[PDB]
């Protein structure tokens, strides 16, 4: 029969891990790094695109950052095509809760059944899990400001601030030794973007290598507003952090 | 490697599974040919009976798929017979549900779909052959069109298939560069058959009995294929011009 | 590798083959049939010292007249039980009757070689067969007291008193001698003890094995710890004599 | 590569399908079986190997019969030859269902065909272990066919398959030139059984019992029925005196 | 039908919900609970055929549970009555609907505010200050409308509701074996000991 | 019975995906297709591969429209092409003209596809699909438009660039040519010059296929009576219209 | 509309003595006003000593006769070849006839 | 060696369906039996295997209705199945047609339900011979089965390890037992010497006998125990 | 479609799968459960390998099932996520049909069944987690403590732990748990938890967290400054005599 072909995708190896998931995680090291930061009054997000053209059409690119929901988002490291499954998934989930409950989804709640899916892959169906990590921005009122992790294996975590792809070990470091908690939103665009600098592969780190975006309760009213940063925004940015 | 055994991928980008079906083509060693007059279409295949024991009137590469619609195989039986039952299903359901008769191009187009399927798909083997087909269309005129097992499909304005299609072919493009024209310019078929028979002993370096050969003629609104009898005559005429 | 389903040269399924490697490993258990009823014992293997062994159940019930013994990979079990017990009840509930025991044990042993990769339904299969073996004992009318052994390889012996599990092969030998037509009941209870006592590592105590038995007149009972501590105590004093 | 030869559908780089090749094997290794066209009608025979002297005799028959007007008979693996012609009973009975009229034998020919070829285009399946001859008399009289492990099959004048297939086909060859007229249906039972006869010198070692039977427009009414009795010992007695 | 009322005072939501079941030509009970709490500050009454009314709250109440403990935390009242809204729709669609009414009344923690949601069997919802399922509402409504005031006490809430039964014990051919009313409050749901 | 419910692309210990890479390997050895974006316009363009001379290569269209308003180029297998090209244009029906009434933007359209590609690279018993395609396109709130959709099933838009055999090269002469005022008329003249480099055979309207996505053709719309319908954006060139401009 | 069900009675009589019991009922079938039959047995033997009759529809009273003799017969080969005490045979038919509750 | 022996579904280079071949082997590791007819009764006799001193001894022979039944040699299980399988058949031309199911044609079916296990991948074949007796509107009957599918009809036989001594002696004996008409016991005693020439170290007691008979005026029954002393 | 059998025996009569899904459990963080008198209480190791991690929203290792039972686990942590839904859900449906919060034998025997079923049915492999589940059963003050493997094997436990380095605090509690005199307070029994996992957690109660089960659904998770106090005060003792 056809049992020949089949290179088992949900086995464990005789130390009981799964290869295909840590085989897709050596595949992701080698993505874009991506990061989040989180303030008390904000969230940063902020990654690197794989190596682009001069040619390539920058503003209507959209490689790393994406829109969930008026209220969360996510940052992509590995395969883009796998990843755009399960964002337009996780999309109609946050539909279903809205729906439903007439209430906008929790992020944990999100972040978990988008988990739930990937550990589903790890587990049965002999298909090969997802190539994709993601960092999950959000505010719900019950937590605020949120930022959490996902990875092939189904495994989440949350974090204060967190990077994933290329050079983690290196970039969580850099992170570790200067967030602070009171740390204001500002600070944290700051810190993202010089830890970048430390981090790429590439030589320089300018404009048209960047995707970015923040979700801030600021300013005047209670409301919440999303913003993803355009070419010549980020332009700005990096001189007035003096990157440029 | 069982990049070799199935359909999928070498690290060169090939599916030797498509490669080894071409292969599988040549093992009738027969050669065909077609070829397009004012009106009509011809198709001409070799035709040989190794065995006494044969009922002759049994053997053949050539089939009717529809009132229209005629197809010459070059490949295996099994493979050829399984490939003309499905185009037959086809071209029945196309008339059935769309109110016109299924059109050779899109017929060929349709087969060409199925066998990129088999390419793609794991449990699935293509199968070993070369479909011509053959029609006059309502609206393109006289036409011939040819599939292949790696899902390709084109139209010619003449063809030629099997092991000795190099020689068959280089002989053919010969004639049309001279000629100046897409098509033997004759109003009857049964002089498209004899040109066809004629270029075609004269790129196989080889003479035909009656027995030696089949044909199949598209007509407007008719393919059918000859008997021994209706070729006999066509023999008769070439040897008129020694 | 190869396929779970197939046979070996000497025409025994694989599987089924290594099944039976897992379940000279597990936990030792012993059943003896007499007149006044069928005992069965079995070794507890507290993996620590703080297990609770009351947690330990490798005796279980299946119906008033019915109990079964377990050693192997005894999660496997879990669901034959569940199946003998529905089966048990089911019979009831269609004949106002007991299921005779034989009959229970064929319904459980049908189980065991329903395992495959097969397709696609009637039914779904289980990937693997079970690597457990069972003792099953009990009563009926038509032919009294009984002892089951009930395999993985579907078959079922029956048997005037066995043991399974890792010290079967010299429980065995030792059964041989001892059992006659004739025992009482308590004769053949301080015999399971004698041979668990044997074969253990451990020294045997109340807390480390467990007794049961069945009688027409009061079904199947598990005895508490201290009614089979006074038989512990009862076979001391019979060792002191020779 | 090696091992094109452990799955079913797939083609070996001279464009072969070599588990079609082995069941050929299986067929090559049966018991000899043969069909004759006479001018109205056609004959089939078989050796039926005789193992022991406790099989009973007349009794292990193995021409079948298709709708009314069908004879099949093959070497090699019985069991899948069976399987082969309840397959055709089915098939002639829907065509019949839905047509009316009995099933033409060409028609008949390429349903075995279709379905045989079927079992060489997947691995999960297994080709065909037999070569079957088969025919009747339909309304433009009278079809002999042969259909090989791979789907193939053509119109014959006369077939045969098995360990004796030379001796036989090489006897029948003989038929076709020394009687280029046609041959009447009681003369082709006869030859039928010559013939069995012939091929059966190749394994003398075990005795044997001839099995015959045909379907005649003039002599069996366009039926198909078994030769017995008096016929069958009067063709048996041709064959004792054609072997000295 | 059988009574189902409701009121949302200024700190809390009243329930009061009629204590008889009958079965044809006898009264089978007369101390019947037509409530289920969902979580500790939501409460559910309702009405409508037998055995679909139970199981379809039970079945509601449940799922809340799952949730808390899942999220380890209490939907707010407005989204339990979402919730239960859907389901009710997804019913009247389906090969045999539930034919129950409910009223949802809950303390929202989160606001501070009492909230009473008021659905139909066909999943029609509506927050209001009062309401009722069935006829009820034709005897009571013309009292609430009247004496209704927004920032009412739980004792004055009680008041005006001690006046819509009677005119219900007045007007109304059947005899529904008094109420039983409940309170849900800042600190979660209790039972009105006696309503003489 | 197809036993194949396994994925036959798997990640290997380097983090590759074979047969990801393998499908590109196969791209790259196809004939070179470009695409390249004007103002108010966008061209794409490849080379015809005559297999024989008795073939018909106008029976051959390499260059397809997928709605009036986008059309798709490829280089690779093409027959993988022809029934993505068939895919498409039903996935643009059913999933959104059948819904809004209207055909769907660019960007969307190649979502879908990018979709289905993913899906061959991740699903039971498939291979991916041998080809990359440019996409272009016009809809009304994105203007004009280029994609490039690749065997994994990633894209990313582009205001010129190859692919296939002589993409590198192509690549780099399109950078030194692209502005952002670059009329359409100009852009068909360098899609010429570029594809022109890549061929040694014969160089002409037949043995090159080019199509646009510019004004509206009310010409070619069939009908007339309906002042809101303006005709498709997409055109083929002619044999003509190619060797007129093969002039300058 | 098409009735699927008929009257062909049919009467039927069993007694229970002490060491014994009869079971007994007319050999007359019926349809209407109408005869069909003045000899077509109702009463059976399914033999473990056990005598069914089944009286009202004649087919459906066939179809369960049928298929209790059938259930007799099961209970040998998955029982041992036990007798079917008729208490047991009583609760089977409840489960034939439950089974077609609709 | 030997890639092709990993399924049923495998040819070996030869034609050759190792598969199968090794569920034969299932048969010849069996306790042996015997089959035989004259032309008014046909009788199994079988040896049945204990596995210790202290256990039952396997039965071998199956009832499948009042005129047919059989005994196995091999894996018990799928006798199980298979003897299932056919007492559905006999019952369903029972019921059905009113008609008692001929023995030819649980033959073919038989062999058509086995033909299917050795075709299809996943499917093991069966590991179990079978000699099905039975009497029917032709007299008496004996078959053979195995799990290839070949079917075949014989006066007498025996499978089982050691079955080539009783063979041997059915074949010598054929003139003698094909006439024991009539006579249900001579037509035993002729059976039970033949599985004789099969025993190596252990004789026949009244717990290891089995035996079954069926013929003219005769259901199918099943002898053991007591009612086997008689002949042993 | 997919059920190729992937736990199946190796000739030793061995499970490889499901052996391998031991290891996972082996690596994963230690977790432990020790009964009082009336109280059980898990603890259970975090790493603070990394420590930008956000603690109030990052999954607890112990979760709730019911209000009176908790289940915390050591492996995989997407898979433990899987059996714990199963469980919930299984608990509000037993209240639903029998009108009872599950016993713990029962939801320990669930999550059990579970876990074997995928040690046989094809298409899938085990789970790679171990779990202790603890809790009171309805109106009752003994208390429960049980633990379930990969294999679907489970067992009740005086005390008991797993994860890496499982070993070395059972053995700490295999002589420190007196059976005749189990720890008679809450805070008893919190201590010699905490002291059992300070065997190989080493850093304190940053990389520690205890919830304490009590009777009638009294369940309590404690904060780092309060279990500060059983580690800092767990040194005056060890040092000083
Ligand atoms: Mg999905
Ligand atoms: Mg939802
Ligand atoms: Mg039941
Ligand atoms: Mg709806
Ligand atoms: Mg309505
Ligand atoms: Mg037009
Ligand atoms: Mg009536
Ligand atoms: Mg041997
Ligand atoms: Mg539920
Ligand atoms: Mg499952």
């Amino acid at each position: 029969g056809s049992r020949r072909y089949d290179s088992r995708t949900t086995i464990f190896s005789p130390e009981g891990r799964l290869y295909q998931v840590e085989y897709a995680l050596e595949s992701i090291s080698h993505a874009g790094t991506a990061i989040g930061i989180m303030a008390s009054d904000g969230i940063v997000l902020a990654a690197e695109r794989k190596v682009t053209s001069t040619l390539l059409e920058q503003d209507t690119s959209t490689e790393k950052l994406y829109k969930l929901n008026d209220k969360i988002a996510v940052a992509v490291a590995g395969l883009t095509a796998d990843a755009e499954i399960l964002i337009n998934t996780a999309r109609i989930h946050a539909q279903n809760y809205l729906k439903t409950y007439n209430e906008d989804i929790p992020v944990e709640i999100l972040v978990r059944r988008l988990s739930d899916i990937k550990q589903g892959y790890t587990q049965h169906g002999g298909l090969r899990p997802f190539g994709v990590s993601f960092i999950y921005a959000g505010y719900d009122d019950r937590y605020g400001y949120q930022l959490y992790t996902s990875n092939p294996s189904g495994n989440y975590t949350g974090w204060k601030a967190i990077s994933v792809g290329a050079n983690t070990s290196a970039a969580q470091t850099l992170l570790q030794m200067d967030y602070k908690d009171d740390m204001k939103v500002d600070d944290a665009i700051e810190l993202a973007l010089k830890t970048l600098s430390k981090t790429t592969d590439s030589s320089a780190l300018t404009y048209d290598r960047l995707e970015f975006a923040t979700i801030r309760k600021g300013a005047n009213d209670g409301e919440v507003y999303q913003k993803i940063f355009k070419p010549q925004e980020i332009k700005d940015i990096l001189v007035k952090t003096g990157i440029t | 490697g069982y990049d070799r055994h199935i359909t999928i991928f070498s690290p060169e980008g090939r599916l030797y599974q498509v490669e080894y079906a071409f292969k599988a083509t040549n093992q009738t060693n027969i050669n065909s040919l077609a070829v397009r007059g004012k009106d009509c279409t011809v198709v001409i295949s070799q035709k040989k009976v190794p065995d006494k024991l044969l009922d002759p009137t049994t053997v053949s590469y050539i089939f009717c798929i529809s009132r229209t619609i005629g197809m010459v195989v070059n490949g295996p039986i099994p493979d050829a017979r399984n490939a003309a039952l499905r185009a037959k299903a086809e071209a029945a359901e196309f008339r059935y549900k769309y109110g016109y008769d299924m059109p050779c191009d899109v017929l060929a187009k349709r087969m060409a779909n199925l066998s990129q399927i088999y390419t793609q798909r794991a449990y699935m083997r293509p199968l070993g052959v070369i479909l011509t087909f053959v029609s006059v269309d309502e609206e393109l005129g006289p036409s011939i069109y040819k599939t292949d097992p790696a899902g390709y499909y084109v139209g010619y304005k003449a063809t030629a298939t099997g092991p000795k299609q190099q020689e068959i072919t280089t002989n053919l493009e010969n004639h049309f560069k001279k000629s100046k024209i897409d098509h033997i310019n004759e109003e009857s078929w049964e002089k498209v058959v004899e040109f066809a028979i004629t270029h075609m002993i004269d790129a196989l370096g080889t003479e035909f009995s009656k027995n030696d050969l089949e044909v199949g003629v598209a007509t407007k609104d008719k393919f059918f294929t000859l008997s021994a009898e209706n070729i006999e005559e066509r023999l008769v005429a070439i040897a008129e011009q020694d | 590798d190869r396929g779970v389903s197939t046979f070996s040269p000497e025409g025994r399924l694989f599987q089924v083959e290594y099944s039976l490697e897992a379940i000279k490993l597990g936990s030792t258990a012993i059943g003896i049939a007499t007149k006044e009823g069928v005992v069965l014992g079995v070794e507890k293997r507290a993996t620590s010292p703080l297990l609770e062994s009351d947690s330990i159940e490798k005796i279980v019930e299946i119906d008033r007249h019915i109990g079964c013994a377990m050693s192997g990979l005894t999660a496997d079990a879990r669901s034959m039980i569940e199946h003998a017990r529905t089966a048990a009840v089911t019979h009831n509930l269609y004949y106002d009757e007991d299921i005779n025991v034989e009959s229970l044990t064929q319904s459980v042993c049908d189980l065991a070689l329903r395992f495959g990769e097969g397709a696609s339904g009637e039914e779904r299969l289980m990937s693997r067969p079970f690597g457990v073996a069972l003792l099953i004992a009990g009563h009926d009318a038509d032919d009294g007291y009984q002892l089951f052994h009930a395999e993985p390889s579907g078959t079922f012996y029956r048997y005037n008193a066995k043991a399974i599990g890792s010290g079967s092969e010299g429980a065995q030998a030792e059964l041989l001698n001892e059992w006659h037509s004739s025992l009482t009941l308590k004769e053949a209870e301080l015999l399971v003890l004698k041979i668990l006592k044997q074969v253990m590592e451990e020294k045997l105590d109340e807390n480390n094995a467990q007794l049961s038995c069945i009688t027409k007149q009061d079904g199947f009972k598990i005895y508490d710890n201290e009614k089979t501590a006074e038989l512990i105590k009862e076979l001391k004093e019979k060792e002191a004599a020779e | 590569g090696t091992g094109y030869d452990l799955s079913n559908s797939v083609f070996s780089p001279d464009g072969r399908n070599f588990q079609v090749e082995y069941a050929v094997k299986a067929v090559e290794n049966g018991t000899t079986s043969i069909g004759i066209k006479c001018n109205d009608g056609v004959v089939f025979a078989v050796e039926k190997l005789i193992t022991s002297k406790l099989l009973v005799p007349q009794k292990n028959v193995k021409i079948q019969v298709v709708d009314r007007h069908i004879g099949c008979v093959y070497s090699g693996l019985i069991p899948d030859g069976r399987h082969l012609v309840n397959r055709g009973r089915e098939e002639a009975a829907s065509f019949k269902k839905l047509y009316k009229t009995p099933i033409p034998i060409p028609a008949f020919a390429d349903r075995l065909g279709q379905y045989v070829q079927a079992h060489t285009l997947y691995n999960s399946v297994r080709p065909f272990g037999v070569s079957t001859i088969f025919g009747g008399v339909d309304k433009n009289g009278a079809h002999l066919y042969m259909l090989e492990p791979s789907g193939s099959y053509w119109g014959y004048k006369g077939a045969a398959t098995g360990k004796g297939r030379q001796s036989a086909k090489a006897e029948l060859e003989k038929l076709v030139d020394h009687h280029p007229e046609g041959l009447s249906a009681r003369e082709a039972v006869k030859q039928a059984a010559k013939i069995i006869y012939l091929a059966h010198e190749d394994n003398k070692e075990k005795d044997f019992e001839l099995e015959i039977s045909w379907c005649s427009l003039s002599e069996t009414n366009g039926l198909h029925k078994f030769v017995k009795g008096d016929l069958l010992q009067e063709a048996i007695d041709f064959a004792q005196k054609e072997i000295n | 039908m059988d009574i189902i009322l409701g009121i949302r005072v200024q700190d809390s939501v009243i329930l009061a919900s009629s204590k008889a079941v009958t079965r044809g030509i006898s009264v089978l009970k007369d101390s019947d609970d037509k409530t289920r709490q969902l979580s500790p500050h939501t409460l559910m009454s309702f009405a409508g055929e037998a055995g679909d009314t139970v199981q379809f709250a039970e079945y509601i109440q449940a799922n809340i549970q799952l949730y808390s403990i899942r999220e380890d935390y209490e939907l707010s009242p407005q989204a339990v009555s979402s919730f239960v809204r859907q389901e009710l729709a997804k019913s009247i669609r389906s090969r045999r609907p539930y034919q129950v009414n409910v009223l949802i009344g809950g303390y929202d923690k989160k606001k501070n505010k009492p909230e009473l949601y008021q659905i139909d069997y066909l999943g029609t919802k509506v927050e209001l200050p009062y309401g009722a399922h069935g006829y009820s509402g034709f005897y009571t409504f013309s009292l609430l409308d009247h004496h209704y005031r927004p920032d009412m006490t739980t004792e004055e809430g009680l008041d005006l509701l001690k006046l819509c039964v009677q005119e219900l014990e007045k007007r109304m051919p059947m005899d529904f074996k008094g109420v039983i009313v409940k309170i849900v409050d800042k600190d979660g749901i209790r039972q009105v000991d006696d309503f003489q | 019975t197809d036993r194949y419910s396994f994925s036959l692309t798997t990640f290997s210990p380097s983090g590759k995906l074979g047969q990801i890479d393998y499908a590109l390997t196969a791209v790259k050895q196809g004939v070179t297709s470009l695409g390249i974006k004007a103002t108010n316009g966008v061209v794409i363009a490849t080379e015809k591969k005559s297999s024989s001379p008795l073939a018909m290569s106008e029976t051959l269209s390499k260059v397809s429209l997928l709605t009036p308003d986008i059309g798709a180029v490829y280089s690779g297998m093409g027959p993988d092409y022809r029934v993505l090209v068939d895919k498409s244009r039903k996935v643009a029906h059913t999933s959104y003209k059948r819904i809004y009434g209207e055909y769907p933007p660019t960007k969307l359209l190649v979502s879908e596809v990018a979709k289905i590609m993913q899906e061959a690279t991740q699903s039971g018993g498939v291979r991916p699909f041998g080809v990359s395609l440019l996409i272009a396109g016009h809809d009304e709130f994105n203007g004009f438009s280029l994609y490039q959709v690749d065997p994994s099933g990633s894209y990313f838009p582009w205001k010129a660039t190859a692919i296939g055999k002589g993409s590198v090269a192509a690549k780099t002469f399109l950078e030194k040519r692209w502005n952002d005022e670059l009329e359409l008329e100009d852009a068909i003249h360098i899609a010429l010059l570029t594809l022109k480099e890549s061929v040694e055979g014969e160089f002409n309207g037949d043995t090159i296929e080019l199509a646009i996505i510019g004004d509206e053709n009310p010409d070619l719309l069939g009908y007339t009576g309906i002042p809101t319908d303006k005709g498709p954006r997409f055109r083929k060139l002619t044999s003509q219209e190619i060797n007129d401009r093969l002039e300058a | 509309q098409f009735n699927p069900y008929g009257d062909n009675g049919g009467t039927i009589l069993g007694i229970a003595g002490e060491d014994f019991a009869v079971l007994a009922g007319d050999t007359r079938n019926i349809t209407d006003y109408s005869i069909n039959s003045r000899y077509e047995p109702k009463v059976f033997d399914c033999g473990d000593n056990i005598v069914m009759s089944a009286n009202g529809f004649a087919a459906d009273g066939d179809a369960l006769v049928k298929r209790f003799k059938n259930s007799v017969k099961w209970y040998h080969f998955d029982h041992n070849d036990k007798k079917l005490s008729i208490n047991s045979a009583a609760r089977n038919i409840q489960h034939l006839l439950y089974g077609k509750r609709f | 060696r030997n890639n092709y022996d990993g399924d049923t579904v495998t040819f070996s280079p030869t034609g050759r369906l190792f598969q199968v071949e090794y569920a034969l082997e299932a048969i010849k590791q069996g306790s042996v039996t015997v089959g035989l007819r004259s032309n008014t009764h046909a009788v199994l006799v079988a040896l049945k295997r204990n596995a210790d001193e202290l256990s039952s001894y396997q039965k071998k022979i199956i009832k499948c209705d009042e005129h047919m039944g059989l005994s196995l040699a091999g894996l018990a299980p799928d006798a199980r199945v298979l003897s299932n399988y056919l007492r559905q058949q006999c019952n369903y031309s029972s019921l059905v047609f009113n008609r008692k199911l001929a023995v030819e044609r649980a033959g073919h079916l038989l062999c058509d339900k086995a033909q299917k296990n050795t075709q299809s991948y996943g499917g093991r074949p069966y590991g179990v011979g079978l000699l099905i007796i039975g009497y029917d509107k032709s007299g008496a009957h004996l078959l053979e089965f195995q799990p290839s599918g070949n079917v075949t009809e014989l006066y007498g036989t025996a499978i089982g390890a050691r079955s080539q001594g009783a063979k041997t002696y059915l074949e010598r004996t054929l003139d003698t037992f094909i006439k024991i008409d009539g006579n249900p016991d001579e037509l035993i005693k002729a059976g039970v010497e033949a599985i004789s020439q099969s025993l190596r170290d252990e004789s026949l007691t009244v717990d290891n006998l089995s035996i079954a008979i069926v013929g003219k005026d005769t259901p199918f029954t099943i002898y053991d125990g007591e009612a086997v002393a008689k002949y042993i | 479609g997919y059920d190729r059998a992937l736990s199946i025996f190796s000739p030793d009569g061995h499970i490889f799968q499901v052996e391998y899904a031991l290891e996972a459990v082996k690596r994963g963080t230690c977790a432990v459960g020790v009964k009082g008198k009336n109280c059980v209480v898990l603890g259970c190791e975090r790493r603070s390998t990394l420590k930008l991690q956000d603690t109030r929203i990052t999954p607890s290792k112990v979760s709730k099932i019911d209000s009176h039972v908790v289940l915390s686990f050591s492996g995989l942590n997407a898979d433990s996520r899987i059996l714990i839904e199963k469980a919930r859900v299984e608990a509000q449906s037993h209240r639903l049909t029998l009108e009872d919060p599950v016993t713990v034998e029962y939801l320990t025997r669930y999550v059990a069944g579970v876990q074997q079923r995928y040690t046989q049915s094809g298409g899938v492999r085990p789970f790679g987690v171990s779990t202790l589940i603890a809790g009171f059963d309805p109106r009752d003050d003994e208390p429960k403590l049980y633990q379930t493997e990969p294999s679907g094997i489970y067992s009740s436990w005086s005390a008991q732990t797993i994860g890496r380095n499982s070993k070395t605090v059972r053995e700490f509690l295999e002589k420190n748990y007196d059976r005749k005199e189990p720890p008679a307070t809450v805070e008893e029994c919190v201590k010699l938890t905490v002291r059992s996992l300070l065997e190989v957690v080493q850093t304190g109660a940053k990389n520690i967290e205890i919830t304490v089960v009590k009777p009638d659904s009294d369940i309590v998770a404690l904060s780092s400054e309060e279990i500060n106090q059983y580690v800092t005060q767990i040194e005056q003792e060890k040092q000083e005599q």
